């Protein structure tokens, strides 16, 4: 899960 | 006779002020895929701030973080609804 | 009680998908937004908007495409609806180029800037970080 | 499981950010008399944000500033409402 | 899809009813704050909420009040109120003594701070100013 | 009106  | 220059606007932000936003590389980001979802179902018969409330609850609840990295590991998120709208919104009729 | 929604059309929607930027930045790729964006343009098209879709675009880019957008004739529309899929910090969104100011993206439709929206409801929606803080949650 | 710390909150703000609030000294605050108002007819059968993009709308319109200073002379005000809420919020039964 | 309300209490409603500052602040007395207080408790109360109203409060009163209430227990109570009368700036609201961030006020009932409320609904209103622009209005 |  990537952040933005 | 007047308007406010601001009224009328709404803002539905991914994440509260100060806050990370998860995106996840196969699939999407949260917000969005269950913004998506939500308006598939019920764009047409919902009001838009029950529609963005709902979509609150889905990311709050389906949704925590996975990564291998221990920092980002089992975090969670609440997205945040801005609103100066004046009236009900349904997207039909 | 409600916005009145009998115009010929529902409204503009602009997509700003923004995946690649300038390493100067210090940003990494958003893998993951060319699906929020493909969702996005079936969903709000099977809504009746008229669906754009831009990509990669600059902080200018962002702007004067906002700018020239609030220009348009809108009174045949019941709304517009703006997505910003990108990098973003407090109060701010990335370009591929760098950050401008979210209140200056959405300034250009203001009611005394834009006056065929007037009354209208003017929506963005906007994926992006606004900070580093974690939500750890709890029960 | 889990719940996001920040989830379940609601702000009703006065005014936008950035911006000033109107109070009338024999009477009140513009934002004060209309949430009132509105609670008083509706409290009990509307949903919050109902309620509150209703009172959103008499800010906006009800409402006209008027000074003797001339740079706060024929001004508007609209409030903003910031949403975390998951469910929606009556007030009865 | 709605909040639970099936409990003994609707809640807790505080009012922060400031009117006279010191003079150090520079801030004006708030005439007319008084009949928002009065309208609001009668409201509130009406809805059933458990109402009090301070006044002319401190920095460090607004604190503890709001750090006191998040520490009580709310487990018979379906939600939480806050109403808070006010000169104010951007992010921040003045107590008779000078400004507190209003984030600081209100982090005390976040869920993993006040376990009694989690999943409940925490309502804040705010009547203050957020800075200094005015908005002319159009048409 | 005054300003708060």
């Amino acid at each position: 899960d990537e952040v933005x | 006779y007047k308007i406010p220059v601001e009224a009328d606007f709404l803002f539905a932000y991914s994440t509260v002020p100060g806050y990370v936003s998860y995106r996840v590389p196969g699939r999407g980001s949260w917000f969005v895929q269950a913004l998506c979802s939500i308006l598939e179902e019920h764009g047409k018969d919902l009001e838009i701030m029950q529609i963005l409330t709902r979509v609150n609850d889905r990311v709050a609840r389906h949704f925590e973080s996975d990564s291998d990295d221990p920092h980002f590991h089992e975090k969670k998120q609440i997205p945040c609804v801005v609103s100066m709208l004046t009236k009900e919104l349904y997207f039909s009729q | 009680y409600q916005y009145n929604m009998n115009f010929e059309k529902l409204g503009k929607c602009i997509i700003i998908n923004n995946k690649n930027f300038d390493k100067v930045t210090g940003m990494g790729v958003r893998n993951g937004t060319d699906k929020d964006a493909e969702a996005l343009f079936k969903c709000f098209r099977s809504l009746g908007f008229d669906v754009i879709v831009y990509n990669d675009c600059s902080c200018a880019k962002m702007q004067d495409l906002l700018k020239k957008a609030s220009e348009e004739d809108h009174t045949n529309a019941a709304c517009f609806a703006c997505i910003l899929l990108s990098h973003g910090e407090e109060n701010v969104i990335y370009g591929k180029d760098g950050v401008t100011p979210i209140k200056d993206l959405t300034a250009h439709f203001r009611g005394d800037r834009c006056k065929t929206l007037l009354e209208k409801p003017k929506l963005f929606f906007i994926q992006a970080c606004r900070g580093t803080e974690l939500d750890d949650g709890i029960q």
